[PDB]
């Protein structure tokens, strides 16, 4: 899985898409995507989220590299039921340049 | 590397029940789905339904609904096909099949179950079409073979070969897009209902059967296939 790279200072709009979720399963099954982690559901809260029917990873505010320069997330993939389809899968996002 | 053992071939009586393994061996268990797929003499192929081993979460083509029941053990890596109600239609060699890709395909395929034997609903089931049954050309040449769609399936067509083994490979999915380890020489194109796959330098490993099939909609199905002979 190959990290994804945000030049920092982007001038949006935000939020903009950065990445799409795919699951080898994804033909068959109706999936639905949410993400955890430090940016998103933990501290700094909301940089990140996830369009929940496509995948679409978001970057929902610009990136200060001086701040913090990488990321490390969850995504999660999850059936109409609520069951999940996949052991969660790791999302690094490093900012550039 | 991915494996796919089944078990050996089924005699039984009409009325009685029976149950297929699919060993799985080379990959993780879980992470991909598991198809099953039913092909009567000589050659038509019908798809059964698939099973998520991660989740258990099961579709049935209505066709099998009650007539076929799909379990896994996670434990084992083996996936479980039930056949119940058995009747002389029944009689066929029953495939197991891994789902391989997003855009679809099923990437790799067990060698296949033979039962030997002495259900419907309102989806929209849509025809594939191969023009051609059986086609005879020479050693080197290059050959195309068609295939058609009741309904514009936006590219999400794939082709397989099948051996006069039984043996059954992937070589394109996604209408153009080559199944690792398929030579070049295999290539295939298309757009909304028509496609075509394309051999070069025709070898003696390229006499066989092969087989288009849509991933555009449930229920997946195939067409009736296209045999090759030299
Ligand atoms: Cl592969």
């Amino acid at each position: 899985v190959a990290p994804i790279s945000v030049p920092e200072n982007g001038k949006g709009p935000f939020p903009q898409r950065l990445n799409q979720l795919k699951s080898n399963k994804d033909r068959d099954t109706k999936i639905f995507y949410s993400i955890t982690g430090p940016g998103a559901d933990s501290p700094p809260e909301g940089v990140f989220a996830v369009e929940k029917e496509t995948g679409w990873l978001l970057l929902n505010k610009p990136l200060d590299r001086e701040e913090i320069a990488k990321y490390e997330l969850f995504g999660h993939a999850v059936s109409e039921n609520g069951a999940s389809v996949e052991d969660p899968m790791n999302i690094s996002i490093i900012v550039t340049d | 590397q991915v494996q796919l053992q089944e078990s050996g071939p089924e005699l039984v009586k009409p009325g009685a029940s029976v149950k297929m393994s699919c060993k799985a061996s080379g990959y993780s268990f879980t992470a991909y789905n598991m198809h099953w797929v039913k092909q009567s003499h000589g050659k038509s192929l019908e798809w059964i339904g698939f099973i998520d081993p991660y989740s258990g979460i099961i579709t049935y083509n209505q066709t099998f609904k009650g007539k076929a029941t799909l379990t896994v053990d996670k434990s084992s890596s083996t996936a479980y096909m039930q056949l119940n109600s058995l009747t002389s239609e029944d009689s066929a060699v029953y495939y197991c099949a891994r789902r391989g890709y997003y855009d679809g395909g099923f990437d790799y395929w067990g060698q296949g179950t033979t039962l030997t034997v002495s259900g419907g609903g309102s989806d929209i089931d849509i025809q594939m079409t191969q023009t051609t049954s059986s086609l005879s050309a020479s050693l080197g040449d290059r050959v195309t073979i068609s295939c058609r769609a009741s309904q514009d399936i936006t590219n999400y067509l794939n082709w397989y070969q099948q051996k006069p083994d039984g043996t059954v490979k992937l070589l394109i999915y996604y209408t153009s897009r080559l199944h690792s380890g398929v030579p070049s020489r295999f290539s295939g194109s298309g757009s909304g209902t028509d496609y075509s796959l394309t051999i070069s330098n025709l070898e003696q490993e390229d006499i066989a059967t092969y087989f288009c099939q849509q991933d555009s909609k449930h229920p997946r199905t195939f067409g009736g296939g296209t045999k090759l002979e030299i």
